[PDB]
RNA sequence: AAUUGAAGAGUUUGAUCAUGGCUCAGAUUGAACGCUGGCGGCAGGCCUAACACAUGCAAGUCGAACGGUAACAGGAAGAAGCUUGCUUCUUUGCUGACGAGUGGCGGACGGGUGAGUAAUGUCUGGGAAACUGCCUGAUGGAGGGGGAUAACUACUGGAAACGGUAGCUAAUACCGCAUAACGUCGCAAGACCAAAGAGGGGGACCUUCGGGCCUCUUGCCAUCGGAUGUGCCCAGAUGGGAUUAGCUAGUAGGUGGGGUAACGGCUCACCUAGGCGACGAUCCCUAGCUGGUCUGAGAGGAUGACCAGCCACACUGGAACUGAGACACGGUCCAGACUCCUACGGGAGGCAGCAGUGGGGAAUAUUGCACAAUGGGCGCAAGCCUGAUGCAGCCAUGCCGCGUGUAUGAAGAAGGCCUUCGGGUUGUAAAGUACUUUCAGCGGGGAGGAAGGGAGUAAAGUUAAUACCUUUGCUCAUUGACGUUACCCGCAGAAGAAGCACCGGCUAACUCCGUGCCAGCAGCCGCGGUAAUACGGAGGGUGCAAGCGUUAAUCGGAAUUACUGGG
RNA sequence: GCCCGGAUAGCUCAGUCGGUAGAGCAGGGGAUUGAAAAUCCCCGUGUCCUUGGUUCGAUUCCGAGUCCGGGCACCA
């Protein structure tokens, strides 16, 4: 089972989620084939803090591979028609 | 040990109880076949092959077999009566 | 066999102490420092300059 | 951190007035200035090369007021940049707050400047900073928060930046105490009389 | 809340447990408070201190101004290991005496006892005064208490003493219920935690637990306790308190309890010195006690000493020997003074002024001191 | 924008140039110790005993698989108090849910250690003789029967562990039949092989009145795929010793049989007599490997803590089953060692999981909180479990930031110390005086980490249907361990916060007195023999800073292993 | 917690079954020399661990504690 699910990195009370693609049977931060953009939930008004690259999603997801319900709700945020 | 997932022990022994009871009789059938080949009669192991050639074959679609050693039976049996006739 | 330093001290034929290296170039065949100031090796009397060593505490007073 | 000792002892030690006490009263004079480092410091120093190179050091560091550590953090950061080692270091030192408002007037000595920066009384871009090690960017502005607004100590310092040297590269407005800093300094622009060149080779060993 | 520990003496069946059971329950009432039934102080439970069975009732009574801590034996023997052998001490005891039965032999030995170990303060209580109701033997009985006191070197002359009923201080009648209450004023004006090293068991597997008896304060699990030793001090935290292995969430005062230290072996801790009050006490090394030397035919001794004698001073739990130096203008001390000591003692710990004991040498009680002043 | 980068000095000697070792100045450390100590931010903290271990907890879950319901809460029938429906309350699986049992799934993940391993491993690059649950793509099927067993009862052995005897019933449990395909065995013809039903809603119809029937969601069987994982093979590379020189006889290859998912000496029978070996076999010693970390101008040298991938191990040794996958940390069987209970016949147990204890050791932390978040397990979901993880506690262990205040202040004091006793120095230092206040401490406000989920409603699809279900918005109440949070404001007062090494040269910075080859100093050269800038105290100065020194360790300097770069 | 052995001038030991403490190795003080070797001339430098008892009198007798090493427990 491959699952696109994330990755918690930054530190001490200040996370970095890293949006990746990885297998289940695996450790949260452990083997992963690619990160597929990143996410900062502890983000400012700055012009960043969400990257998703949809191509690569979107050929992970039609092949077999699960999403992340907290991924899929952020794809509703990133909305890829608007 | 002291763990609810000691269940596992007892579903293992029903099963291997089970499962080797299978394949006594499923490797049984082979010898049978070996028999005649030893004694040379095409006619007799060729109705022993289609005896239990199903057998064997049943055995691969219940999971008890890889189903390729299964095939890998099939073939070398055949083998072995082909060269006798 | 290690070298006691110190003006005095107190170690009688046992008492557990801790021995760190180090040649003295004065006395053959020794290459060791017994602490002052560990486990049982009292501080030295009367020494108020470089106390790091020696392990005197700082003067109360 | 600070040194918080006698900050004039170590002026005379190089027999320079390097402004640590500059405050209302300009000239000192009762000081022993040049001739007062020690005890017997009437012997003249035999002043080897490494003593001479040494001195340069120690001259600078007790001018800003940091620490080795925190000088050799600095010094690496000089490492890193193209252009040339000697002015990268400089240029470093100046982008210190408590330098920045030193120059700006509002700070009498950097001993003094370095409090109220401390003190939350200091604000950059409308926001308040604590950190005098704050690397202020070129093109940006300073001010003094409200509450802590001419509350005396920035007035009497104020005019005493009149009898000083009014520097190019940065700006003050003097009319509701604020001041903004351009872009990074120049050597041929900075007091012109310490070397820089002396500094460098220290620290290759 | 400051603590000083109380304990009903006498002769058996004078009315020491229901005057036990009268002071718990008019704290408790008029005051506030949880109150013990007599059945139960009746009955005491059995510990184990220093080797030696011993059943003690352990309970308290609060008073407005002072916290005390009880203590009661059922049996004559059982108070005669109590205060000898360091298991419990009152720094003001209330001396049951029947009004029936007067001055017993067995209340004379109680009176004896309180010599011995140093009980500076007596406080008499004279009991059944339901049936001697005349005013003639009421006082005959006052003067062979106070006449039992002088000769036994306490300040009878001055004592106040309660004449009461226990038992009618018990169903709840106001005349004598109100009586109880001006012993128990009695005891506040007549007469910070610590806690004794009495032993220590390595628990296997949970670590080192100290054992010992609340003397003063309140502590609960995980409060940081210092403790300061025949050593240097160190600082570490109770992490559980049990009692004859039953939990318990708070160990209070009066209660024989056992410490769970956080992280200390068996060798940094010896039996002797104690856990106090992070902030309260230092060790000292010099300080000033002052002695009464007892007699020949009371234990004593025969011989006087000089400059130089070194006697096994007894504080609590402690078997600490120190070389005494004699003030100037005596040379010889004979058996029997009331002066006060130098003591250098050979391995500092909290000594601070006011601390009871009994000293000993060779094997006997020798005399009773207490601390004059730290140095 | 992407390595702008390499230092020396002391000591052979009467003196000198070389050769040549020894040593020191630097950086670093999973650190330890000594002294001292104000706080905070982020990481990190058992390297020795892979030493033995008390207790708590660390993997369960699903009623939408089934018989049941021992318990808790309702419904319903009934029954008793007596206020005649206010209560009391015996039956009852009829619902919600649910101990224990049968079953599907997980338990092979996650987490810890480094004993073993010198090549069966790892790393690098290729390869074909394979398999691959859960997830996903495409095409068909999913028809029909039978007999046991646990729970549950009766009886019964045993201290317990732990079973036994005669019977009961069902199922997505199990076993046959039917039917086969581009599937499998075969040159072909032919032969042979599969399975399972549940949940919601409801119209006409239909009700042996259980339910069928239509339909929605999901699961089951087979095949070729795909993604992913896993297994196998070759080549290169991956430590030291030749004072380890011959090693091997299932060993080198072949044929055949058998076995493995798959090729194969993987294993056997027979034939042949070869195979490895100086560009190092075997043997012995040591040891997890790599991406990296530290040093170094680089090349290289040393090293492999934390993190990440991989292999190995799970008290010792061995074996095997189950299953997609293990030949298995919290699984089984056996031998052995060490503990534990014992009713002495017999059984029970493995902290190198997080804490914790004994012991070891120079030395390395709580038997904490919550599943809010991320991930994982089961489940339709809700949820439940989660010592993974997220946090808190402990320690100056490291990197990093900040404070211990500022300005003013000359009889240029007292006192200390030196003095040619004039004075100088301590020293703008302090006192005195005028202001401000980070962080501590006290008292109130207050982010964000929270995405969703649950219920309701409208719309759009699904359908016979406005239902059910699914999806896109929206409304209500909201779910936060940390947490007396980050941050902000107010109040009082300089109030609560500075030691450590050193001062002959190398190497930055001095005298006096005391001790007199004594005591001690010491990294090296070297000090001390009665006037010591080197011992000890004291004043002063210097270096660094909540750290400063010391020892050990590694590299550098060492071009004293020299390929770059020597003789 | 309890039971013994060492605690004898710098060091190692004799001496006791009460009678005013020894020896050996020492080391040092003086004369010589620039300072010592060598030679000559003189040597206890002791609280018998401390302390108390049985006292004409205790190192030795009975007692205790403390330090050190060696054996046994006990498990809130
Ligand atoms: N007459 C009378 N008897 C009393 C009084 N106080 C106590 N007692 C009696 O003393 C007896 C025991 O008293 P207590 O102190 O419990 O004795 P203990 O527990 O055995 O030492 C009881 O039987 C009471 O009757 C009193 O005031 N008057
Ligand atoms: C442990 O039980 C202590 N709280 C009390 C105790 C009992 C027996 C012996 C020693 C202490």
């Amino acid at each position: 089972m491959v699952t696109i699910r994330l990755a918690r990195h930054g530190a001490k009370k200040r996370p970095f989620y890293q949006v990746v693609v990885a297998d289940s049977r695996n450790a949260r931060n452990g083997r992963f084939i690619e990160r597929v953009g990143f996410f900062n939930p502890i983000a400012s008004e700055k012009e960043e803090g969400t990257r998703l690259d949809l191509d690569r999603i979107a050929h992970w997801v039609g092949q077999g591979a699960t999403i992340s319900d907290r991924v899929a709700a952020l794809i509703k945020e990133v909305n890829k028609a608007a | 040990n002291i763990k609810s997932a000691k269940k596992r022990a007892i579903q293992s022994e029903k099963a291997r109880k089970h499962n080797a009871s299978r394949r006594s009789m499923m490797r049984t059938f082979i010898k049978k076949v070996y028999a005649a080949i030893e004694a040379g009669d095409k006619a007799a192991a060729q109705k022993a092959f289609n005896e239990m050639q199903p057998i064997v074959d049943r055995q691969a679609a219940k999971g008890l077999i890889h189903k390729n050693k299964a095939a890998r039976h099939k073939a070398n049996l055949t083998a072995q009566i082909n060269k006798l006739a | 066999t290690s070298y006691i330093g110190g003006e005095g001290h107190n170690l009688q034929e046992h008492s557990v102490i801790l021995i760190r290296g180090g040649r003295v170039k004065d006395l053959p065949g020794v290459r060791y420092h017994t602490v002052r100031g560990a486990l049982d090796c009292s501080g030295v009397k009367d020494r108020k300059q470089a106390r790091s060593k020696y392990g005197v505490k700082r003067p109360k007073a | 951190a600070r040194y918080l000792g006698p900050k004039l002892k170590l002026s005379r030690r190089e027999g320079t007035d390097l402004f640590l006490k500059s405050g209302v009263r300009a000239i000192d004079t009762k000081c022993k200035i040049e001739q007062a480092p020690g005890q017997h410091g009437a012997r003249k120093p035999r002043l080897s090369d490494y003593g001479v190179q040494l001195r340069e050091k120690q001259k600078v560091r007790r001018i800003y007021g940091v620490l080795e550590r925190q000088f050799r953090n600095y010094y690496k950061e000089a490492a890193r940049l193209k252009g040339n080692t000697g002015e990268n270091l400089l240029a470093l030192l100046e982008g210190r707050l408590d330098n920045v408002v030193y120059r700006m007037g509002f700070g009498a000595t950097r001993a003094e400047a370095r409090q109220l920066v401390s003190h939350k009384a200091i604000m950059v871009n409308g926001r308040v900073v604590n950190i005098a090690s704050y690397q202020v960017s070129p093109n940006d502005v300073v001010s003094i928060r409200e509450k802590a607004k001419k509350q005396s100590r920035v007035k009497a310092a104020l005019e005493l930046a009149e009898q000083r040297e009014k520097p190019t590269w940065l700006e003050v407005d003097a009319g509701k105490m604020e001041g903004t800093f351009k872009r990074k300094p120049e050597r041929s622009d900075l007091s012109a009389d310490i070397n820089e060149h002396l500094i460098v080779e220290l620290y290759s060993k | 809340k400051p603590h000083v520990n109380v304990g009903t003496i006498g002769h058996v069946d004078h009315g020491k447990t229901t005057l036990t059971a009268a002071i718990t329950t008019v704290l408790a009432k008029t005051y506030g408070g949880a109150a013990r039934a007599f059945d139960q102080i009746d009955n005491a439970p059995e510990e184990k201190a220093r080797g030696i069975t011993i059943n003690t009732s352990h309970v308290e009574y609060d008073t407005p101004t002072r916290h005390y801590a009880h203590v009661d034996c059922p049996g004559h023997a059982d108070y005669v290991k109590n205060m000898i052998t360091g298991a419990a001490q009152m720094d003001g005891a209330i001396l049951v005496v029947a009004a029936t039965d007067g001055p017993m032999p067995q209340t004379r030995e109680h009176i004896l006892l309180g010599r011995q170990v140093g009980v500076p303060y007596i406080i008499v209580f004279l009991n059944k005064c339901d049936m001697v109701d005349d005013e003639e033997l009421l006082e005959l009985v006052e003067m062979e208490v106070r006449e039992l006191l002088s000769q036994y070197d306490f300040p009878g002359d001055d004592t106040p003493i309660v004449r009461g009923s226990a038992l009618k201080a018990l169903e709840g009648d106001a005349e004598w219920e109100a009586k109880i209450l001006e012993l128990a004023g009695f005891l506040d004006s007549y007469i910070p935690f610590l806690l004794p090293i009495e032993d220590v068991f390595s628990i296997s597997g949970r670590g080192t637990v100290v054992t010992g008896r609340v003397e003063r304060g309140i502590i609960k699990v995980g409060e940081e306790v210092e403790i300061v030793g025949i050593k240097e001090t160190q600082k570490s935290t109770c992490t559980g308190v049990e009692m004859f292995r039953k939990l318990l969430d708070e160990g209070r005062a009066g209660e024989n309890v056992g410490v769970l230290l956080r992280g200390i072996k068996r060798e940094e801790i010896e039996r002797g010195q104690v856990l106090a009050k992070p902030g309260t006490i230092k060790p000292h090394t010099k300080f000033e006690s002052e002695v009464y030397i007892l007699s020949k035919d009371e234990g004593g001794r025969h011989t006087p000493f000089f400059k130089g004698y070194r006697p096994q001073f007894y504080f609590r739990t402690t078997d600490v020997t120190g070389t005494i130096e004699l003030p100037e203008g005596v040379e010889m001390v004979m058996p029997g003074d009331n002066i006060k000591m130098v003591v250098t003692l050979i391995h500092p710990i909290a000594m601070d002024d006011g601390l009871r004991f009994a000293i000993r040498e060779g094997g006997r009680t020798v005399g009773a001191g207490v601390v004059a002043k730290v140095l």
